[PDB]
RNA sequence: UACUAAGUGGAAAAGGAUGUGAAAGUGCUAAAACAGCAAGGAUGUUGGCUUAGAAGCAGCCAUCGUUUAAAGAGUGCGUAA
């Protein structure tokens, strides 16, 4: 992941979740994956 | 670049004529310098070696040398069996030739061998012919 | 497994039929007389597990959108349907109908000849 | 389990002056010299790795070169062991010698002294394929 | 009483957020849909052009026929085809 400050579903597995109070995207394409949206 | 100006053929049209003289090898040089003129404004074409393949590579690389000359943009329409390699029927261009052997074996352990046969010239693609013209 | 447009002659390019379990000119022998009625444009040929490939093997009916070119004295049309430049004659039409009944999920000549229409406006060709 | 250098059959030699046909390599009384490596050296001359595959290599006088079919005159003849340059003259079949000097030698050359057939051995090597240039400077 | 679990109160921006509860229009099922799965999910077709057989799917398209519960030259994957 990246952290960033905006997410966007730019994969189909792109779910927008919140691990240790830090919201990512978790899918299978690692590519898309980021933080911080 | 000097190189051998092959497989063409040379046509003469006229002369001219005169009876004061207007002597022979002031004809020979005039000939000359025509030829040599056409052959300057040809806009020449090239021929190059673009060998077919008869790869033979054991059925472990087998699908990696297929992939590879796909990449190399070869005429693969099959592949016979052997005991324990196959064999492609394919195309290389001599140009992806230089470090085919060594590539081919970086991708394949160097297991994955080579058998080349010289195949008549061919004219070269657009892309090489005009690096050459000048 | 693996299905291929196998040709009607020689059967040798391919490394489906070569070695799928089966040697090669074993069956080629009889691919030349199970298959010398078959010729033409190539044909479709499956391979099947018997023990794990050795007989069980038939031709399914020839691909007719490339027959069907040659049905329009073609080789390559276009992409999509075009100007009419070829035409599938009465007995042509009618073998390739009962050609395809078998092949296709259809039960009458009806679904054939719309069959063959259907694939019929990739090079511009009327199926009459 | 590695024999003699008669219980192991033999390599064959097809030399190439009209004699290709099917030898042997037993220890007899006939003497074949083949050259099958070199190394040079300015100072002591170049120094020729040869096989004795029979008989026994002359020395001292003029050898003769049956691929160059000349005989030339040789003045020492030695042997680079591991850690050792023996200055000798002679070594039996199915051992190694040299020659220091002989700057005259080809990979597959016989050097005879009884006048035994020819073993020129040149279609057993095959060809390094795949080109790269090189430029003129 | 409606809500919250951020102490939001007791800091906050463009932008972004399948944010909580509740609620306005839009459907079936109540007989048992829908979701996952038991599973069928197919068929001409490797259609051709290029690409080698990229030809269900390197890429393009006519993608229409059909059996039907369903189908797409396939959601795609796998692919040398």
């Amino acid at each position: 992941m990246k952290v960033r400050a905006s997410v966007k579903p730019i994969c189909k597995d792109c779910k927008i979740i919140k691990r240790h109070q830090i919201v990512r995207v978790i899918c299978k394409t690692q590519k898309h994956k980021q933080r911080q949206g | 670049a000097g190189y051998p100006m092959i497989d063409i053929k040379a046509t003469l049209f006229d002369g001219s004529f005169h009876e004061v003289d207007s002597s022979e090898m002031a004809f020979k040089i005039a000939a000359s310098l025509a030829l040599k003129e056409a052959g300057k404004v040809c806009s020449p074409v090239l021929l190059e070696p673009i060998m077919a393949i008869e790869v033979t590579v054991p059925e472990q690389y087998f699908g990696d040398t297929m992939g590879d000359i796909s990449s190399r943009r070869g005429l693969i329409e099959g592949t016979e069996q052997r005991d324990n390699v196959q064999v492609i029927k394919a195309k290389v261009p001599l140009k992806e030739m230089f470090g085919y052997a060594t590539d081919l074996r970086s991708f394949s352990q160097g297991r994955g061998n080579y058998v080349m046969q010289f195949s008549h010239y061919a004219e070269t693609p657009k892309s090489v012919v005009n690096e050459i013209i000048a | 497994i693996a299905k291929i447009n196998l040709l009607g002659g020689q059967a040798k390019p391919g490394p489906a039929l070569a070695s799928v379990g089966i040697n090669m000119g074993e069956f080629t022998k009889q691919f030349n007389e199970k298959t010398k009625d078959k010729q033409g444009e190539m044909i479709p040929c499956v391979i099947t597990a018997y023990n794990d490939k050795s007989f069980d093997f038939i031709l399914k009916t020839t691909p007719v959108s490339i027959l069907l070119k040659q049905a329009a004295k073609l080789e390559k049309g276009a992409k999509n349907a075009k100007t009419i430049v070829g035409k599938i004659t009465m007995a042509k039409a009618k073998e390739i109908a009962q050609y395809k009944l078998v092949d296709l999920n259809a039960n009458t000549v009806e679904a054939a000849l719309k069959m063959v229409l259907g694939t019929a406006k990739q090079m511009g060709i009327e199926v009459i | 389990f590695l024999p003699s250098p008669v219980d192991v059959p033999q390599a064959k030699a097809y030399g190439e002056d009209g004699n290709e046909v099917l030898i042997s390599a037993s220890d007899d009384a006939p003497f074949v010299g083949l050259a099958f490596k070199v190394a040079t050296d300015p100072f002591v001359g170049r120094l020729t790795f040869v096989r004795v595959y029979s008989g026994v290599l002359k020395s001292g006088s003029y050898v003769k070169n049956v691929r160059k079919n000349k005989k030339e005159r040789v003045s020492r003849l030695v042997k680079m062991h591991a850690q050792n340059r023996n200055e000798i003259e002679e070594i039996r079949a199915g051992d190694i010698c040299a020659i220091i000097g002989l700057k005259d030698t080809t990979t597959g050359e016989t050097l005879v002294d009884d006048k035994i057939d020819v073993q020129l051995e040149a279609m057993q090597f095959a060809q390094p394929v795949i080109s790269l240039a090189v430029e003129p400077k």
